[PDB]
């Protein structure tokens, strides 16, 4: 069909656009902090493994 | 069900925006907690005199002051979150029908809960018990993070199933 | 300075538009209006059957 | 700490199973386990079985 | 989202640069002075302790 | 079909269970209107063909 009111390929490329850019800057924030681990939505265990280690 | 996915993808946003606030704040409290127990490792030194012990105990007591300020300050907007108001937590419907909704816990955490509004540093048994309550503390505060991580990351997969 | 981070990315995250949606819906709306000009131009031509008739 | 996670996720995995929809019929709940017919012909009989387990 | 009036990774990277920097500024006096102790921020009961040994 | 044959006339948002039932109603009201514009246009579509066959 050709239609104007939806544009589906247009949804999809925003979600991927999207998903590249959540990307690079978790990249980016990670080669300017020096960690892996910046918070718990990256790595649980190892952060109390770590406090633990630098107590 | 295309407007109630669009809502229920806000709704989920404001919940990672609360649980990401709560978890940057027990970041300077882990912080201090470390200092304090350094400071409470050296006080067991057969060189220190009253006045050193007395100069140690001064910097714990403003450390476990602003434990506590973090405690009650941290908020969104005007509403407390380590304060004790999300310790039965608050649901976000993330779905477009009822039912479908994802809960928000975080308990409270300052100087009071976590046991270390009152120690000492002037006998031997005073120091020995001031360092198990400050590694409990610890313990705990990495126990509530783990939980506020796990759900972000349960967000975020829902968010891109939406 | 962690807290202010936080809130500015929370408020950004009701405040501020999508350029990705903002742009298609935009474009989207200039297809519709060009079709709609010509439709209610061809609209206004309706009449001239009579002239036929009569 | 890593069970604590893994029960989140299973909990997620538990909520897409129930929550997915076509408007308000329900897919992946076991309601297409014995398919439902589309008849995608002109005549009687002439259909397609779409089958979706729980 | 891609949005043009707040810039998130630029804040953090703004933090962990000033973070840096202080860190350097703390260290380049400690090498300029030769004293681990220039202030009461640093060690407070090491400094009345060497008080007393220094009388 | 109005606020009160509706049942959309006392809708509450301030407790879990107010929200609820405000989202029961409304779903409600929007199934009876469909049914009502369905009706009206089968009449439509009967009429045409009456007065065709005229």
């Amino acid at each position: 069909a050709i239609t104007v009111n939806t544009n589906v390929t247009s949804l999809k490329a925003q979600k991927n656009l999207n998903t590249s850019a959540s990307d690079l800057a978790t990249s980016m924030e990670r080669l300017s902090s020096g960690l892996r681990i910046n918070s718990a939505k990256d790595d649980a265990a190892g952060l109390a493994i770590s406090n633990r280690l630098n107590s | 069900q295309v407007r109630g996915l669009e809502v229920g993808m806000r709704n989920a946003n404001d919940a990672i925006s609360i649980a990401q606030i709560a978890e940057g704040a027990m970041q300077e409290q882990t912080n201090m907690l470390q200092r304090m127990r350094d400071l409470t490792v050296q006080s067991e030194n057969g060189a220190n005199s009253s006045a050193d012990l007395s100069a140690l105990k001064a910097e714990m007591d403003q450390l476990a002051n602003e434990i506590d300020e973090i405690g009650k300050t941290t908020a969104f907007g005007t509403t407390k979150l380590l304060a004790g108001g999300f310790s039965a937590g608050k649901n976000f419907q993330v779905g477009a029908q009822d039912g479908e909704d994802i809960k928000v816990t975080v308990k409270a955490s300052n100087k009071s809960s976590l046991s270390v509004g009152s120690l000492g540093n002037t006998t031997s048994a005073a120091r020995a018990s001031s360092l198990k309550k400050i590694d409990a503390a610890i313990k705990t505060i990495d126990a509530q993070r783990a939980d506020l991580g796990a759900i972000q990351n349960r967000l975020a997969h829902n968010i891109s199933n939406s | 300075a962690n807290t202010q981070a936080n809130v500015a990315d929370a408020k950004s995250r009701i405040v501020d538009v999508d350029f990705a949606k903002e742009t298609s819906q935009m474009t989207k709306n200039q297809v519709l209006q060009q079709t709609g000009s010509a439709m209610l131009a061809q609209a206004n031509q309706l009449p001239q059957v009579a002239l036929s008739l009569l």
